[PDB]
């Protein structure tokens, strides 16, 4: 549950640049 | 890119310090007029010598 | 003994070992042949089962074969990898510079899958490296060594990090395949599952198990004492396979359309297509081996299954369940317990062969993945593989590895020894192998699997201790990757002999005692209690009925080099490491002398040092010369020998061999028939056998300083042979072609004596330093002379000569005669690289005497520099007036823990002197188990100790008791060792008893001259404006960070500002102070440094407002 974590990073990583 | 698998120096990566959140040895430039050898004793030698 | 030329050498063995020494350079051999698969190797590994025999590159071939389009409407296939000889002699190879190597030749075939036609050719694959005899590879003529590279296997890998935050055990898993995708089985904090897979963040069992086709009912049929299992099947949250399908397909393409056939055309593609997700075949077999599953047949199918998955999760989550071992079905019971990172059992070894062809796959998947783009746009029914092939890539693969390598590096042949010592060499850090740094410290330890397998001993004493080791001796190599080690089983209290080849992890099965048991002759034992090594690594008084292996021998934890010290058992690791490193810095001397004690390594180490030419055949010797030798095998055939003399090593050391029997003698196959450099009689010599005192002298002995007696100096004791060759190309310019000549711009002509008629100078001609090496020349252009020179020629009549003189002249500290000119022109059709027409080397020798400063060392570590070299007269010696040879610093001694060297002082006085024990009352108590005919000594015999089985101190001080006299009635030394000795300077004894005695030692590869360098002046740089750094150049010294800080310290500024300004970057002021020098007045001030107003510039243009205010 608390693995959510890595969403809030996943996200910004991908569509970057 | 280029080719070679190695990446790039902008003007931000010729800055000789250029110390960013470590301080790394510094190594400068090695100057002149020296020499270099072995070391031995002077036993008979004087202190000053 | 079983060795045909073996000088008599007496050792204390006062066991016997079974088995002898293998074949050192199998290591290499073996990956080799098999990467061959020469029928050497066939009938090899079918010696041990090994049903298919198959080559690697067999194996390359079966797994690329076949070759088809994605339209399966053409099909291509290989066949018959088979080498051709080799284009050129070993010897012309490396002479030439052609890389020793040889065709390759493949049974390649295609056929078209629309019809079916055979398209078979024998394909060129390319010329292809050979190795030596010595195991290794001539690139270009150029000497390499390949590197075997440890790396820990592919494997399902078990741990269990107590979240002491929660304080539980969370046990986890790993399964890292070759070319494949992570996961892991985690015990999460919750009761629950850690299925994380491929890098995705966390996953539920459920989500694969309906995904895997499995039911909650299937799930808990099959796991119904699994507690966390069924909890998250009751949090599973999710039903029905095709909800966890497109679950999955989501998560892990998050940010693409879910489809249905993804679920099934998606993850047996990630984890069962053994097309993208394929560990290696070893790991298959490490994987049921672990798991007992694939228990009788032959390992094969990467691909995973999801019985391979499931008997993983279950026996997970009953080691996160206490249990000791669990039998699938279909397989035994796996102990319940964790794996290790660092334990051999995981850690493999990628072996030269293996990396071979590691860069073959590399190479043929580009090669395959632009046949393929052929494949269709190559026209139909016309193509041949001919036209389907390019071998370019595959062989640019080649040259890539062989050069361009840190695991393909230059043979260190600075003697055999240390020539043998790089081979047989281990490490991590590579390719694929951690990098220095990202290593942590654990790595580098000793861990208890090494024993007798690694020699913990033996390693790099700069900042990669840990990382780099050896071999120990009679270890061997599994097939895949691992130690397969001997050892002595034992059985029923009796010692079998049947020696047994075994991994690490078996061992942890068993117990093993130590090989100096009391054996009661039989194999039976004497005392119950006996030391033995635990799965643990971990030793107790075993009663003698448990044990089923004994060791092999002794020493079966020692490397090659540590092999060859003796006593060493007495010192402290600290300097025997260093010793140890330092012994493959030896110098090869000119007379090359055997050492009057060893142990039984000193032979067994030349024989597989190979430089000594050994006799192949037995027989009776034909002819000898200087250079060769002509050899009358037994029936008619003959054969001759060519002596390699004066070549250059990889260190410009001498590699002279010269003959050691008569053309009358007769010899047997497998003998000794020249030593090489550093052999005497065969076996192995680094350096003399050597009388000295341990008394503190005048200082001069002092913190390490080294003392020595001209003596050898005048009797060349210590003399060394080098050879520095140079080098010089003939290139073009756009103002011409360069010039070679006796034609010269304005020079003397004495100096243009030596030279030969047509520029360079002539064989046998003395030299130093400056001095010119080869009259070349090329154009120079043309610019306004100066009024002045024009004014000069003018009035002396002197041409222009606008060709600038470009010749060669020797660097700085150089003399010697010069051997041998090397010359290559390309009018004479000698290939050169272009921009080139003519190359000469050039082959310079100097005898160096040994000279003071020089670094020494016993076999014990004890080192240091040479210290002064003292005439005869002037020493301290015997009452017989034999002067000692030098003289160490006791004080270096307790300090560092080295009492060997004392041992070996002592037992080499008794050595020089002999003895003869007299057996007339029976025999003294400690000579009484001591081995028969050691009862006497003629002086000077050679003598040896095992290790672990040297003397002991009472049987030395019986010996040292029995010290007959030399000459007249001459008892020099005491039964304490010491003597009384005579002050060459004094005239007076001493007041008290000395220790003396013969002690044997090296000379290192740091020679005064090699270090010896200074500078006042040279040439500036072209980037920076600096005078060249680097003692190749001259170079110099650089006054940085520690010791400026420093002179701020002290206060003096001055100083410190000269050196930073005018002797760093002050363009200008540098000849302005040069002029000042030349005239004799007072120093300019110091300019502004060039560094800062680089630096100032820099910071200008990124953009930025920058200014100085004087005011
Ligand atoms: C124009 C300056 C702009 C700001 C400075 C920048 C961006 C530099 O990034 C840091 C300063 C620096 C480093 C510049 C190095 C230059 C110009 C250069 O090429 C060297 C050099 O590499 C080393 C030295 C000396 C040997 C350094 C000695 C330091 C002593 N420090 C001390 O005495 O302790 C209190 O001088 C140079 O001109």
């Amino acid at each position: 549950s608390e693995a959510l974590r890595q969403a809030r990073k996943d996200a910004e990583l991908t569509a970057s640049a | 890119t280029g080719p070679g698998n190695r990446p790039l120096k902008s003007l931000s990566d010729l800055l000789k310090g250029k110390q960013g959140r470590f301080r790394q040895n510094l190594l400068g430039k090695r100057v002149d007029y020296s020499g270099r050898s072995v070391i031995v004793v002077g036993p008979q030698l004087k202190l000053h010598q | 003994n079983s060795v045909p030329g073996a000088p008599n050498r007496v050792s204390f063995a006062k066991l016997r070992e079974p088995l002898e020494v293998p074949g050192l350079l199998d290591v290499q051999t073996d990956s080799f042949e098999w990467l061959i698969g020469s029928p050497r190797w066939r009938e090899s590994a079918a010696e041990r089962g090994d049903v298919n025999p198959v080559g690697g590159l067999e194996e390359v071939l079966y797994e690329l074969s076949p070759i088809e389009d994605f339209s399966g409407s053409m099909s291509l296939s290989f066949s018959d990898p088979r080498f051709d000889d080799v284009k050129a002699p070993v010897d012309e190879c490396k002479d030439k510079d052609m890389t020793y190597a040889a065709p390759l030749f493949v049974t390649a075939e295609f056929i078209n899958n629309n019809t079916g036609e055979i398209k078979s050719q024998t394909v060129f694959m390319g010329d292809f490296p050979m190795m030596t005899e010595k195991g290794t590879f001539i690139i270009n003529g150029t000497e390499r060594v390949v590197v075997s590279q440890l790396v820990r296997s592919p494997g399902v890998y078990f741990d269990e990090t107590i979240d002491k935050s929660t304080d539980k055990t969370l046990h986890s898993v790993k399964v890292i395949p070759s070319r494949g995708a992570w996961l892991e089985f985690d015990v999460d904090k919750r009761d629950t599952v850690g299925v994380r897979i491929d890098r995705k963040r966390r996953q539920p069992v459920t989500v694969l198990l309906k995904a895997l086709g499995w039911t909650s009912e299937q799930i808990v049929e099959r796991f119904g004492f699994s507690e966390i299992m069924r909890s998250t099947l009751e949090k599973d949250n999710t039903v029905g396979t095709d909800e966890a399908l497109l679950d999955i397909y989501r998560k892990l393409r998050p940010g693409e359309p879910p489809t249905k056939e993804s679920a099934q055309t998606l993850l047996e593609n990630l984890f069962f297509k053994e097309k993208r997700y394929d560990l290696a075949r070893v790991g298959r077999y490490k994987v049921n081996k672990k798991l007992g599953l694939h228990v009788g047949e032959p390992i094969t199918s990467s691909t995973l299954t999801e019985e391979d998955v499931v008997a993983t999760i279950e026996y997970l989550v009953r080691l996160h369940e206490g249990q000791t071992t669990m039998t699938v079905p279909g397989g035994v019971e796996v102990p319940v317990e964790t794996d290790d990172i660092d334990h051999f059992g995981n850690r493999r070894l990628r072996t030269v062969g293996e990396l071979i062809q590691n860069q073959i796959r590399v190479g043929m998947s580009r090669m395959e993945r632009v046949v393929r783009e052929r494949m269709t746009t190559q026209d139909v029914e016309a193509i041949t593989p001919q036209t389907l092939i390019n071998i370019r890539p595959v062989v640019a693969a080649i040259k890539e590895f062989f050069g361009t390598s840190q695991l393909s590096q230059f043979m260190d042949q600075n003697n055999p020894l240390s020539g043998l010592t790089h081979k047989r060499r281990l490490s991590a850090l590579g390719p694929g192998g951690l990098s220095r740094e990202r290593a942590g410290l654990e790595v580098r330890d000793v861990h208890p699997s090494h024993y007798g397998r690694m020699c913990p001993i033996e390693t790099p004493e700069g900042p990669n201790i840990g990382l780099i080791g050896s071999l120990s001796v009679y270890a061997r190599v599994n097939p895949f990757g691992f130690i397969e080690t001997p050892y002595r089983k034992v059985v029923d209290g009796v010692v079998s002999d049947e020696i047994v080849y075994l991994t690490a992890d078996e061992e942890d099965r068993h117990v093993v005692a130590q090989a100096n048991s009391p054996i009661d002759a039989d194999g039976r034992f004497v005392e119950p209690r006996v030391l033995v090594r635990r799965k643990a690594g971990e030793v107790e008084y075993v009663p003698s009925s448990e044990v089923d292996y004994m060791d092999v021998s002794p020493r079966q934890m020692v490397s090659v080099a540590t092999a060859m010290i003796p006593f060493l058992e007495h010192d402290d690791a600290n300097r025997a490491l260093m010793g140890a490193n330092m012994q493959r810095q030896a110098v090869p001397l000119v007379r090359s002398e055997a050492p009057l004690v060893g142990t039984g390594m000193e032979l067994r180490a030349a024989i597989d040092a190979g430089d000594v030419v050994v006799a192949e055949e037995s027989g009776v010797i034909e002819e000898v010369s200087a250079d060769y030798i002509t050899v009358m095998h037994d029936n008619g055939t003959r054969r001759t020998y060519r002596m390699r003399k004066f070549a250059r090593s990889n260190h410009g050391t001498c590699a002279n061999q010269c003959p050691i029997v008569d053309a009358g003698d007769r010899v047997e196959a497998g003998q000794v028939i020249a030593d090489g450099p550093c052999t005497d009689d065969g076996e192995m010599a680094l350096g003399k056998n050597l009388l000295v005192a341990i008394m503190p002298w005048e200082g001069h002995n002092y913190e390490d300083a080294i003392i020595l007696s001209n003596r050898l100096v005048e009797e060349d004791v210590l003399t060394s042979i080098h050879i520095e060759e140079h080098e010089i190309d003939a290139r073009d310019t756009k103002l011409g072609a360069e010039e070679i000549t006796r034609d010269i711009p304005n020079i003397s002509d004495e100096v243009l004596a030596d030279l030969d008629e047509r520029g360079i100078v002539r064989i046998g001609a003395e030299v130093r330093d400056g001095d010119i090496l080869v009259g070349k020349v090329t154009p120079k252009g043309e610019t306004e002379l100066t009024p002045e020179e024009r004014l000069l020629r003018a009035i002396f009549g002197e041409k222009a000569r606008e060709v600038r003189d470009t010749s060669l002249k020797v660097p700085h500290g150089e003399s010697g005669k010069v051997i041998g000119i090397r010359v290559f022109s390309r009018e004479d059709e000698d290939e050169l690289p272009a921009g080139v027409n003519e190359l000469v080397r050039v082959y310079v020798a100097q005898k160096r005497k040994i000279s003071d400063g020089d670094k020494l060392a016993g076999r014990h570590g004890n080192k240091g520099v040479i210290g002064k070299i003292l005439p005869v007269e002037d020493m301290p010696f015997l009452a017989d007036g034999t002067p000692v040879d030098i003289i160490l610093n006791t004080h270096g001694v307790p300090r560092r823990m080295n009492i060997g060297q004392i041992l070996e002082t002592h037992l080499g006085w008794c050595a020089h002197s002999g003895w003869k024990v007299d057996a007339a009352k029976g025999v003294p108590d400690w000579a009484a188990r001591l081995p028969d005919e050691l009862l006497e000594a003629q002086p000077n015999a050679i003598v040896s100790t095992p290790v672990f089985d040297g003397a002991q101190e009472a049987e030395l001080q019986g010996l040292l008791s029995c010290t007959l006299p030399n000459r007249d009635g001459d008892v020099l030394v005491d039964a304490d060792g010491k003597a009384m000795l005579f002050d060459g300077r004094s005239g007076e004894p001493f007041p008290y008893p000395v220790t003396v005695g013969y002690m044997y030692i090296m000379k290192l590869h740091h020679l005064v001259d090699d270090k010896i360098h200074a500078r006042s002046t040279g040439p500036y740089s072209m980037i920076t404006q600096q005078p060249l750094g680097g003692k190749a150049q001259f170079g110099g010294q650089r006054f940085g960070e520690m010791e400026c800080w420093a002179m701020q310290a002290y206060g003096a500024a001055y100083t410190l500002q000269e050196l930073l300004t005018i002797k760093s970057d002050d363009t200008v002021g540098r000849v302005k102070v040069y002029e000042a020098i030349v005239k004799g007045e007072n120093i300019p001030e110091p300019g502004i440094p060039e560094s800062f107003k680089v630096l100032l510039k820099e910071l200008q243009s990124l953009c930025l407002n920058v200014e100085v205010l004087s005011s």
